[PDB]
């Protein structure tokens, strides 16, 4: 996560995919119907 | 000018007579259009973009704009640890300072 | 596409800031924000249709 | 930030703030604000306007 080849497939167009983004789910706010969560930010972005 | 209540107009002082203005023509600026939340009397509430000048204005009856600027250096504390340009939908609640649109004064 | 609306409608959505430093639910949102050209152009998701009456 | 809003039916201004980091990439070795009468070009990518599927 946070890194070049957090997510990875072998072809384009292939639709085995590989990640790894460490996607945490969190509790809502209360009264609220959001779903928060805790993510690293893409690795390929960062890269570039 | 009737010393009648009327949340949607103003009244301005031209020479020598009050003069009345519309509301909607009324705004205030810094370095960006300013929210204003809420008027009354000499007092007006607003929420400003960070600048370092302050304006205000209004458009009179006979259709001119009329306008005020003053230095102003405007960047608000940082509550928390974290320095944020917007409110989140979900995080941390710390005391804080408002002003409170009550009249009572 | 106007074929595609047909059967649709638009929907209210929580804010986390309506302008005035308070939350709110708006008929207007923002689900997603997309900047994957490099042109500097944004793609904006929201709740409103628009081009459909 | 990111704002987004329109005028309803009533006249009432509606709008919604987001949190958003814009910065578009720098194409190129040069740091520009707005395209040049004369230059060269560069690969990019962009968003096409047509609504096809």
């Amino acid at each position: 996560p946070g890194q070049f080849g957090d997510i990875q497939s072998r072809t384009p167009e292939s639709k085995d995919v590989y990640a790894n983004t460490q996607l945490v789910l969190q509790r809502p706010a209360a009264g609220t119907v959001h779903v928060p969560y805790s993510q690293a930010p893409s690795g390929f972005k960062y890269w570039l | 000018t009737d010393d009648s209540h009327d949340w949607t107009k103003l009244r301005y002082m031209d020479n020598h007579m009050p003069a009345d203005a519309e509301r909607a023509g009324l705004f205030v600026r810094t370095s960006a259009p300013c929210t204003i939340t809420g008027t009354m009397g000499h007092f007006i509430l607003a929420r400003c973009p960070k600048g370092e000048t302050l304006t205000v204005g209004f458009t009179d009856s006979r259709k001119i704009s009329h306008s005020c600027t003053h230095p102003f250096h405007h960047d608000p504390p940082v509550i928390g640890r974290e320095k944020f340009h917007s409110r989140p939908q979900h995080g941390k609640e710390l005391p804080c300072s408002t002003y409170v649109q009550s009249t009572a004064a | 596409n106007f074929n595609v609306y047909k059967a649709t409608r638009p929907y209210l959505a929580h804010c986390p800031d309506c302008g005035e430093g308070h939350s709110c639910h708006s008929p207007v949102a923002l689900e997603r924000i997309r900047n994957e050209a490099t042109d500097g152009t944004l793609k904006i998701q929201v709740s409103l249709q628009i081009g459909i009456k």
